RNA sequence: GGAUUUUUGGAGCAGGGAGAUGGAAUAGGAGCUUGCUCCGUCCACUCCACGCAUCGACCUGGUAUUGCAGUACCUCCAGGAACGGUGC
């Protein structure tokens, strides 16, 4: 089914568990993504569970959102032009997707206010020094898959990959 | 992909549809002046399909320059018919009928019912495009353009015909500097004066004409066009004479007049340009802007309510007699006393027999419909929907009782010896088993 | 007449508001007594002088003039004025 | 036009906040419906550490911005 | 009229007097036309004091806050009734 | 008599209202109230060191309203 | 009728190369054991091949597109305009006629 | 009513408002200082009890500075200025 | 229905000094371009009084809590100060 703004305009943007404007896709399957800047900047977290999204890209330019929740979606590639659509998010939740390689984490960087995002139930996990990289191209995380970022893994990070 | 065939074929017919659309658009007449503005900005559209559609066409000759030797071959053909005629040996069980190849292009450069416009002119019009101070081409807004020049020049004895006077002289003594930053107002009069000559007219030759202006600029702005009999010749930048021409040419290439001065032939230039873009702006609608003068004085010496105009811009019935009933007669039949009903919309019936009737009538008949409740006798004087809602519940509910569901209440003998309704055994029945 | 807005504070009375005044005090408290000139008389307040340091206070007293915000039992959302 | 529902507070000290950074103590003895507080034995502690007993004053509602209660009242 | 009402309903960015925004969606008004806000939010600028640091807007919840007639300035409509 | 009255005959007036806010705001205001409470529309407001950005729809109040400025070729003898 | 179309246009387009009315690719194409159902003149359809032909050789003309480039109506409005007013006196005398032969025929 | 207005008309005429009274009986200038330092110089249209000021042929300046603060003007025709933001209102003014 | 709590406003204004410190690719004047010489708007670093003190979240480890409930805000030491606003 085609994603358009009729399950925009139905849908449910609220005052989330957080207190912030999130914008409900529970049941949507849409694999198309477009058209969210409908929401005129009074939404913070998108949340887009059962989603056919393929991939992660496809985001307007909104300015004050915080939190991008991607979570039982089918996430193959990473799309690049991420922090110039949302330059003041901080958190995204996009666990449990089809995420194996180092270069699935290769936008992770643009975004300088990134501090939580969750790719837990992806099979880029079982890979070693993984979470090394995720916090070595992102020095700005410290929230890293329900951890906290440590000098310890920072050091690691710092040392491979030379 | 026959570059040459289908691409020359599609092109052919769009621009064969715009020129259509426009001898229709100028053929069709104008009623408000902004329609005629807007027909006006729709032909430009129509117009500048076809000239998209002619320039996507005339770079057609790289692969046609590959193809010429190729298409004139008499002795190939049916060749690449058979393999044409097997590539689309495909199947055709698209069972299905579309028009949608050239009856298209019809309904994109055509007009509409609501309002003319095509399929490109759903979104164009003049209400992002014309002011309301001037309406689309009646008047001008020149109201910013006086609060710019008193606030520049700090006068509190600078009227509207004043300015209107300085404005419109076509090389007159100026009333402000040159070197000063009142040209800088004067540059944006002039973008305001050049955006409002382009808007008036979107179907003359936009490019052609400020590459006119811009050949007249050059060479006969800057050698002369205003001459004399120092007076000789005058320079419109710098504001020096000349004793002739071979004086002229000697003050114009020397060091002083070049970059020696904020007045010179490098930085005065865009202010030079900018004022005589004005200046022709100005003679060329020099009835326009006069007109415009003419609505300002309108509203300047017109009274204040055609100002806000122009800113804006027996006790009874009848009987089959013909005449009325007596008084007497209208209060014994109680015709003076009304009732209401609320099934009925809180339509007022006047007097007891009207009333009476009203719960046989085809409004009250309709309002019992709508609440999904039969117009009977049951609800004769019910008048409040509450009411008429509520009585359905126990009426539904007793003729619920009477009535009697068999399948809901018959006695079915279990073959070991149980009792179960009898919908349940004919179920359990077929149900695997029963 | 009396004012929905007002309504909405009486409603606010008794439970935990949170105004804000015109210094930045921004006093989070249960919002004991209050009058048509929004006059808030609230009690265990926690006033937060616009510093920061937020201090503890009990039988605190703020006047209508001074509120540059008050937040109101979100749980009144329901409340028979907007319906 | 009501008067305030100050009474409980009459007779009672309390730390108020009038604007200009002004705080004082005083004693809530009398107003009026224009919310003029009268405080005795006023004592006014200016932004430095240093505290003026002004003793009697009659204080506008203008000015103070609140005030909380020393004693439970 | 009373036109306001004509706008209730709806999530409004409703002004203070000291320059920053509530965001929120209107439940009613008076005859001082005082606010409160139902699902309100409040965007306040954060002082970069350089040239080199930018000027960022933080915001705070408050929900249903009772916005006194003080406050109220300006108010926009910023999203559709909800 | 006072001149509230005056500006109560104005609706679809192209005006530009200076606020007490700092503010520069242009529109044809909606309606008008003895309050001075001037409701905009299509407007374009400006606030002290602030980008002329655009409201669909704002209520501006009486108080707040520092000055105002009707159109140009408007009667203010039969507006007052 | 889309792959009707399509073999509509593919003859048209091949009858565009032929050398003469009996000299095209179509004459021994009818009897190459293949259906072409629309070279007979009883059907209608025979009319719209004439036409898709008509259109080929009005675009394989040397102001088709083959050698040469249009610049009167790619960059001219005013020639644009010209042709358009032409069109529109053209129809309005057209019409004119019309119902002058119609008065004569009532 | 009647004798209501016409004792608003005595105070206007002989109170303080006697600026507002010149500038509407003979169309005179009046310097109105703004409560942010905005200087407006024009004529009076017409004038109320809480110097509610509409105003013809007005002119709006101030000092900004951008240091040596510079003399910002605008000519502003018409305008109506209620009585809210004036200090004071002069009715003569020397310039 | 402009005189102490809401709509005729108490608003507005300006970021402490200085060193042969540094930029203004496209925008300063004047010494009648380029080069040099001075003056009236910023930031980045050093110095003085990191403008000071506060508390509030925050980050780095260690450190104590296994605990059923509707919330300003909740463990303790420490440092750096990326942020908030309060007196001078």
């Amino acid at each position: 089914v085609k994603l358009t703004a009729e399950l925009i305009e139905q849908a449910a943007q609220y005052t989330n568990a957080v207190r912030d404007r999130e914008l409900d896709l529970r049941g949507y399957k849409i694999p198309v993504i477009e058209n969210l800047g409908a929401t005129l900047d009074q939404f913070d977290a998108i949340d887009f569970s059962d989603n056919e999204i393929r991939k992660l890209d496809g985001f307007p330019l909104l300015r004050r959102l915080k939190t991008l929740l991607v979570n039982n979606n089918r996430i193959c590639r990473i799309g690049e032009g991420l922090d110039q659509a949302l330059p003041c998010l901080t958190e995204l939740i996009l666990t449990n997707n089809s995420l194996v390689e180092l270069g699935d984490l290769d936008p992770l960087a643009s975004l300088k206010s990134l501090t939580y995002l969750s790719i837990l139930r992806n099979p880029v996990t079982n890979k070693k020094h993984y979470r090394l990289y995720v916090i070595y191209k992102v020095p700005q995380v410290r929230v890293l898959d329900f951890q906290k970022v440590k000098l310890k893994e920072r050091q690691e990070a710092e040392k491979m990959f030379k | 992909m026959e570059t040459i065939l289908e691409q020359q074929r599609r092109y052919h017919e769009e621009k064969e549809r715009l020129m259509d659309v426009m001898a229709k658009e100028m053929l069709t007449k104008k009623s408000t002046l902004r329609d005629q503005i807007n027909s006006d900005h729709r032909t430009r559209a129509m117009q500048d399909r076809y000239m998209e559609v002619s320039g996507n066409l005339r770079d057609l000759y790289d692969d046609k320059d590959g193809l010429r030797k190729e298409e004139l071959n008499a002795i190939s053909g049916p060749n690449e018919f058979a393999e044409f005629y097997n590539r689309l040996k495909q199947i055709k069980e698209f069972h299905r009928k579309h028009p949608n190849e050239i009856c298209v292009p019809m309904s994109v450069e055509f007009e509409e019912l609501l309002k003319a416009r095509e399929n490109p002119s759903e979104e164009a019009q003049n209400l992002v495009e014309f002011t309301d101070e001037e309406g689309y081409g009646r008047y001008l807004d020149l109201h910013d353009c006086y609060l710019k020049y008193i606030n520049l020049k700090a006068s509190e004895k600078l009227d509207y015909i004043t300015y209107l006077s300085i404005f419109d002289q076509l090389f007159d003594i100026p009333k402000e500097r040159k070197n000063a930053e009142y040209k800088r107002y004067l540059e944006m009069l002039l973008e305001y004066l050049q955006d409002y000559t382009d808007r008036v007219k979107p179907l003359q030759d936009q490019n052609e004409l400020f590459g006119k202006i811009q050949a007249e600029f050059e060479k006969k702005w800057e050698n002369g066009t205003f001459p004399g009999w120092e007076e000789r010749a005058q320079r419109l930048f710098s504001t020096k004479g000349k004793s002739l021409e071979s004086l002229d040419t000697s003050l114009f290439a020397k060091n002083p007049k070049s970059k020696g001065t904020k007045r010179d032939t490098e930085r005065n230039k865009d202010i030079a340009f900018l004022e005589a873009q004005i200046y022709e702006y100005v003679e060329i609608l020099g009835e326009q802007r006069h007109l415009t003068h003419e609505n300002v004085q309108r509203k300047q010496a017109r009274t204040g309510e055609e100002r806000e105009e122009e800113e804006e811009e027996k006790n009874l019935p009848l009987g089959w007699d013909g005449k009325p009933i007596p008084y007497w007669l209208y209060k014994l039949h109680g015709l003076n006393i009304n009732y209401n009903c609320e099934i009925c919309g809180n339509y007022t019936y006047r007097g007891p027999k009207a009333f009476q009737r009203h719960f046989a009538e085809w409004r009250h008949a309709h309002g019992m419909r709508c609440l999904g409740i039969p117009n009977t006798a049951h609800f004769a004087n019910v008048t409040q929907i509450e009411d008429a809602v509520s009585l359905w519940a126990k009426l539904k509910l007793q003729k619920a009782s009477e009535r009697w569901q068999p399948d809901t209440e018959e006695e079915y003998e279990d073959s070991s010896g149980n009792v179960v309704n009898k919908k349940t055994y004919e179920d359990l029945k077929r149900q695997g088993l029963l | 007449s009396i004012g929905v807005p007002i309504k909405v504070l009486h409603e606010a009375e008794g439970h935990i508001v949170t105004c804000e005044t015109n210094t930045g005090e921004v006093y989070r408290g249960k919002l004991i007594e209050a009058e048509d000139n929004m006059n808030c008389q609230m009690s265990n307040i926690t006033v937060t002088y616009r510093d920061g340091r937020v201090a503890q206070l009990e039988q605190v007293y703020i006047r209508g003039s001074k509120i540059r915000f008050l937040i109101l039992p979100d749980m009144l959302k329901n409340a028979p004025m907007l319906k | 036009a009501h008067p305030p529902e100050l009474k409980k507070f009459m007779d009672k000290k309390l730390s108020l906040k009038l604007n200009g950074g002004r705080h004082v103590q005083g004693i809530l003895r009398g107003f009026d419906p224009f919310m003029n507080l009268v405080i005795d034995e006023c004592v006014e502690m200016a932004t430095s550490g240093q505290q003026n007993n002004i003793g009697m004053v009659v204080i506008r509602g203008n000015s103070i911005i609140m005030l909380e209660a020393l004693e439970r009242v | 009229s009373s036109k306001m009402l004509q706008h209730i309903d709806y999530r409004m960015r409703c002004i203070l007097q000291d320059g920053r925004i509530f965001i929120g969606t209107f439940k009613a008004f008076d005859k001082h036309m005082n606010l409160i806000l139902c699902d309100c939010d409040e965007f306040r600028k954060i002082k970069p004091k350089n040239s080199k640091q930018a000027e960022r807007e933080e915001k705070r919840v408050l929900g249903l806050v009772l916005l006194r007639g003080e406050n109220l300035v300006s108010m926009t409509v910023e999203g559709p009734p909800p | 008599m006072k001149l509230v009255r005056f500006l109560m005959k104005l609706s679809h007036e192209t005006v530009t209202i200076e606020l007490k806010n700092g503010t520069q705001v242009h529109g044809t205001i909606t309606g008008v109230d003895v309050s001075m409470n001037t409701h905009l529309k299509a407007v374009k407001m400006t606030l002290k060191n602030r980008e002329p950005v655009q409201l669909e729809t704002l209520s501006i109040r009486g108080n707040n309203i520092r000055y105002f400025i009707l159109p140009d070729s408007l009667p203010l003898d039969t507006l007052l | 009728s889309a792959f009707d179309l399509d073999v509509v246009k593919l003859t048209a387009q091949f009858v565009a190369r032929n050398g003469r009315q009996f000299l095209t690719q179509l004459m021994q194409k009818e009897q190459r054991n293949y259906q072409f159902d629309f070279l007979r003149p009883q059907h209608s359809l025979f009319n719209y091949f004439t036409k898709l032909v008509e259109q080929y050789t009005k675009i394989l003309i040397p102001p088709k597109g083959l050698f040469s480039k249009l610049k009167k109506e790619a960059e001219n409005p005013r020639e644009v305009l010209d042709q358009v007013c032409y069109r529109v006196e053209w129809a309005k005398f057209q019409e004119r006629e019309r119902k002058k032969e119609e008065e004569e025929k009532e | 009513p009647e004798e209501l207005q016409k004792r608003e008309e005595e105070e206007f005429n002989t109170g303080p408002l006697s600026v507002l009274t010149q500038s509407v009986k003979n169309n005179t200038q009046v310097l109105i200082n703004c409560r942010n330092n905005k200087k407006l110089l024009g004529r009076v249209k017409a004038f109320d009890r809480h110097c509610n000021m509409v105003l013809e042929n007005v002119k709006e300046m101030w000092t900004e500075v951008p240091s040596k603060p510079v003399n910002k003007d605008r000519y502003i025709s018409k305008m109506f200025l209620r009585g809210d933001s004036v200090i004071v209102v002069l009715r003569n003014p020397l310039i």
